[PDB]
């Protein structure tokens, strides 16, 4: 069996699934995705410092007006670089995402003026009591701040306080306001969130005991549907997911009581079986055991597999007839349609043969197949005894009738009303069983087998009662699955002996079980939370790859987004992911909408981005050469200096281009005849106060070095911060003179402060209460047991 | 050419979408579109006239953009938007009637006034969009 | 006045854009416009006609508002939704015959019926869009 492994194993290495069964059974109850989302600071990106400001030829004027700077002003050098930078934004904006906000919880004293004025948020409150005092501030200003006052109103629960932000900044802090996904909350919504099925299912207690201030604020679960079309290539994940969803099952599905005593019925089945007549395999049909556990086993198990909607084959046992007998129970309910193809075969050959065909005399030709399709089947055309014919039909049909769209969107795979609890189907397959008693081979035959069926006849009466219960149960448990579920071939098995499924079988007694409120609950709550985090990473995921798009960040986009992507998804151990599968996945990807949330917010961030760059302290887009003795300009902020606010005149070079594809010279050509040009891009950056550099013509320097070899990093520019002032170098105005810069730069000059326009009122709702769980506020008993009733009405296990 | 065209169709699906009231998320298909323009444009000059008996108004380009924030649409964010509108209609019109008078026997098919011939530039293309008229 | 045309766009963008087998994002943003109305609408109640052979009948709101089944619409929401909107048909047509009726020498340019002069009221500004007819 070794080889076998080595194999086996080859293809688990195409499976994501985590090795233990169990430790992913505790993945699932872990994930806790909601989360209550608020925050506190508003949030900016710059407030506003003072500075020196130098008239025409000035010197410190005295004065020092107010301009807006970068809090953090992290700017890498070269373009690409930018833009790659900004994506990090995108990403810390969507992890603070605040899902809401109130003021209340921001409130602040505006130290200043009459009326009890309270500010929005902390820098708020600085800045006024700041601007306060510097008396060069038009008498409008202080009034203004003065009576200000917030806005409070008890009912309808409305505030709008004043507050200061910037342009940018209201514009953020806005939009999360807009959008606070926060839908109210009444006895009615809780009682909706549950499966319109549920509800009426008698069986079920329901009622309401707390209220709901007008205060309840939930946030929406988000349960889009696939999205995903993982069902038509993705067998490796999907393999993983059953698994999954799978053990999920078997954690729910209630374990039985009320058994037969193990000893007692095989006993009595020694006395009808005639197990030592002659016949040598024997003690084959009594590895049958451990019932106590196999059917329990079988139980679960089955289940699991058809929620799951995993696929499975037989530890099947040729000999063993009896072990058969129940087989055709099996079939008789589990819509073979999942079950591959093959553990099939096995088994109703072994039936139709070692079987029927025989015993019942027909084609004693036993049966010879090749593989046409269905052999199970075509049996029927060729058999002479109705009963034994309606069977076949019922068993290759019954194929699991997968169309259904309930509760809202809920594509589960249906069955039958008639299997469900009409069961007759059951009193048929024994009816049809009821004559099957004659002639052929030896007599320790017949004898020994016809025993062994009618132990599944007398039993029948309650074999009913399995039906019900399955019936049930299955159509119980699914209503609280949100993911939909498409048939399909697994590439996995799991292994279903036929022993513990003989054990349930005449195993069963009165026994009356099901789904324990509580534990329906956890289950919704499960599959929800996973969903949730399967759609939202989902946009997390997309929102990014997009934005990676015209963020020209032609490099990461392939995998790394995908690897993070399914870590934090937790079901898989990505790595044994074949490469045609992480990249297809992107493939997919690419081709979707974007959660307006996601999508709104990088169409604003792209808006500002070009403001951003320049509005930085150190770096600046681009330089330009022109050999030309040029004047110098001048400007309030920076006094005496070479900027330039326009190219225009003269081409430009795609620095990154450049870097990144290699040097023709191109450039090499345009300086060594010295030609006008201008580089663009980011940049590092240099200021000087030597009145001496400028007339060294150090700026005409720093760029021959390029050529050496490619590169560029070191391309540090120049700039004369030359004020009146703290220049020792000033034997310049006491000389009749002017500026001969040979060269200047791209970076624009900040802004401006003007109050008025930084000013907005603030639309705040005022004091929820978020809550989360949901469900918990649900007050549910159950009827007792022996008082079930399915679709019916009449009543799940009914064999007093 | 083309170019010219969007302006409007911007202008129309603009003086028309954008009223006191509206949910925003009816305009942020448009408001973007919009936004991308101002860009394109400030930062250059224009001169439409000097035939006949038409006026020489010459025009400049410096403006501000629009929030993105608010559900819904206030009054004051209205005016301060149909007040830039105003000056690109007065603009359009007068960019129109230039061209709309001059003819070429050779290329009466291709630009002729100073206003377009500057469009068909290439910088401009980033404004085109939705030709259905 | 405005807010009636929305209405109407509203309803026509609807009759139209909504149908058996079109992929939910291409009514993303319209879907959104929908909503809105029905909210600010519901609890009001409302009186047209009294005049002439107009018969007079009383409108009331009492509005689920619209899912978002993924990936195309299924038959079934269509109907649940032209059910929805029969009942707004039927009252526009009301409506506007109402105020299509009335005339007024003095302030004969405003909202005369009981019916329109309750819209022009500023609660319900909330609802214009699209005024490209």
């Amino acid at each position: 069996e070794h080889q076998k492994e080595i194999q086996y194993e080859i293809l688990q290495k195409t499976i994501p699934t985590f090795e233990p069964k169990e430790s992913i059974l505790k993945k699932l109850e872990d994930i806790k995705p909601e989360q209550a989302k608020k925050q506190t600071k508003l949030f900016r990106i710059f407030e506003p410092r003072q500075l020196p400001i130098y008239r025409a030829n000035g010197e410190k004027e005295l004065r020092n007006r107010w301009y807006w700077k970068l809090k953090k002003d992290t700017l890498p050098d070269g373009d690409y670089d930018v833009r790659e930078y900004f994506l990090n934004l995108y990403d810390q904006v969507l992890t603070e995402m605040p899902d809401y906000l109130l003021l209340k919880d921001m409130a602040v004293e505006n130290k200043n003026s009459r009326d009890a004025g309270k500010v929005v948020d902390s820098e708020t409150a600085s800045i006024c009591d700041a601007i306060f005092q510097d008396e060069e501030t038009e008498g409008a200003v202080r009034r203004f701040i003065a009576e200000m006052r917030q806005r409070v109103q008890a009912d309808r629960n409305v505030v709008n306080y004043p507050s200061i932000l910037h342009p940018i900044d209201y514009a953020f802090n806005e939009y999360f306001l807009q959008h606070q996904l926060v839908e109210p909350l009444n006895n009615d919504i809780i009682f909706n969130y549950i499966p319109e099925r549920i509800r009426n299912d008698v069986n079920y207690i329901l009622n309401m005991d707390r209220n709901l201030p007008s205060t309840a604020r939930y946030i929406r679960p988000n349960l889009l549907q696939d999205r995903l079309n993982l069902h038509d290539n993705f067998e490796s994940l999907w393999d993983t997911i059953t698994t999954s969803n799978y053990i999920l099952a078997r954690s729910v599905v209630p374990d039985l009581k009320e058994l037969v005593s193990t000893e007692a019925q095989i006993q009595k089945m020694s006395q009808d079986l005639q197990l030592e007549a002659l016949t040598i395999q024997s003690e084959t049909q009594f590895l049958t055991g451990i019932n106590s556990q196999a059917a329990n086993d079988c139980f679960k198990t089955l289940i699991a597999a058809m929620l799951s909607q995993r696929t499975m084959s037989l530890d099947f046992v040729t000999t063993n007839y009896m072990s058969l007998i129940s087989g055709m129970w099996l079939l008789t309910v589990v819509p073979n349609d999942m079950f591959i193809r093959e553990s099939l075969v096995a088994c109703q050959l072994a039936i139709v043969n070692t079987i029927i065909y025989p015993a019942f005399g027909m084609q004693r030709m036993h049966y010879r197949n090749g593989d046409p399709q269905t052999p199970f089947q075509i049996a029927e055309q060729q058999i002479q005894n109705f009963q034994v014919a309606n069977w076949l039909h019922f068993v290759n049909n019954n194929q699991f009738r997968q169309v259904v769209i309930d509760g809202v969107l809920n594509q589960v795979l249906n069955d039958n009303i008639r299997d469900g609890h009409v069961i007759n189907q059951l009193m048929e397959a024994l009816m049809q069983l009821s004559r099957q008693q004659f002639p052929t081979m030896p007599v320790d035959y017949k004898r020994s087998i016809q025993r062994g069926i009618l132990l599944l006849s007398n039993r029948l009466g309650q074999l009913v009662d399995l039906t019900r219960l399955l019936a049930y149960n299955y159509e119980t448990l699914m209503a609280c699955v949100t993911m939909n579920m498409q048939h399909v071939q697994t590439l996995t098995t799991e292994k279903l002996q036929l022993t513990s499924v003989t054990s349930l079988c005449m195993l069963i007694g009165n026994a009356t079980v099901i789904p324990s409120p509580q534990t329906l609950f956890h289950y919704y709550n499960v599959n929800v939370n996973f969903h949730s985090n399967y759609n939202e990473r989902i946009n997390d995921a997309v929102a990014i790859i997009t934005a990676a798009n015209r963020l020209n960040l032609y490099q990461k986009k392939m995998k790394a987004i995908v690897e993070d992507f399914l870590k934090r998804l937790h079901i898989f151990d990505v790595a044994r992911v074949p490469d045609d599968q992480m990249y297809r996945l992107r493939d997919r990807l690419r081709l979707l909408p974007v959660e307006v949330r996601r999508l709104d917010i990088f169409n604003l961030i792209l808006m500002n981005m070009d403001q951003i760059e320049r509005a930085s302290d150190k770096i600046a887009q681009g330089v330009i050469i022109a050999y030309r003795d040029m004047q110098l300009e001048r400007d309030e902020m920076y006094g005496y200096v070479n900027i330039a606010r326009n190219l225009d005149g003269f081409q430009q070079i795609n620095l990154e281009e450049l870097m990144r594809t290699g040097d023709y010279a191109q450039i090499t050509n345009m300086l060594l005849n010295n030609q006008p040009v201008a580089l663009v891009g980011a940049l590092p950056f240099v200021t000087d106060s030597s009145v001496i550099s400028l007339i060294a013509k150090l700026d005409a320097t720093v760029f021959a070095q390029i050529v050496k070899l490619r590169k560029v990093d070191t391309l540090k520019p120049i700039l004369y911060k030359i004020n009146s002032d703290s220049n020792d170098f000033y034997l310049v105005a006491n000389y009749d003179w002017v500026p001969t810069s040979t060269t200047k730069v791209y970076k624009q000059v900040p802004q401006q402060f003007d109050f008025r326009n930084s000013m907005h009122m603030l639309t705040s709702n005022l004091t929820f209460t978020v809550y989360s769980d949901l469900l918990a506020f649900v007050s549910a008993d159950t009827v007792e047991p022996i008082n079930a009733v399915a679709f019916d009405n009449m009543r799940i296990m009914n064999e007093l | 050419m083309d170019v010219l065209y969007s302006l409007s169709k911007t202008l129309k699906d603009a003086r028309d979408k954008i009223v006191e009231g509206t949910l925003y998320s009816n305009v942020s298909d448009l408001i973007q579109q919009f936004n991308q323009m101002i860009i394109t444009m400030n930062g250059n000059e224009f001169q439409t006239g000097g035939i006949g008996n038409l006026p020489i108004r010459n025009w400049n380009f410096d403006f501000g953009l629009l929030g993105t924030t608010l559900l819904n649409l206030d009054a004051n964010y209205v005016e301060t938007a149909r007040n830039t509108i105003d000056y690109f209609v007065d603009f359009v019109d007068n960019v129109c009637m230039d061209e709309m008078v001059r003819e070429s026997q050779r290329n009466g098919i291709a630009p002729q006034s100073d206003s377009l011939i500057k469009l068909s530039g290439i910088k401009f293309k980033r404004i085109n969009f939705d030709n259905s008229s």
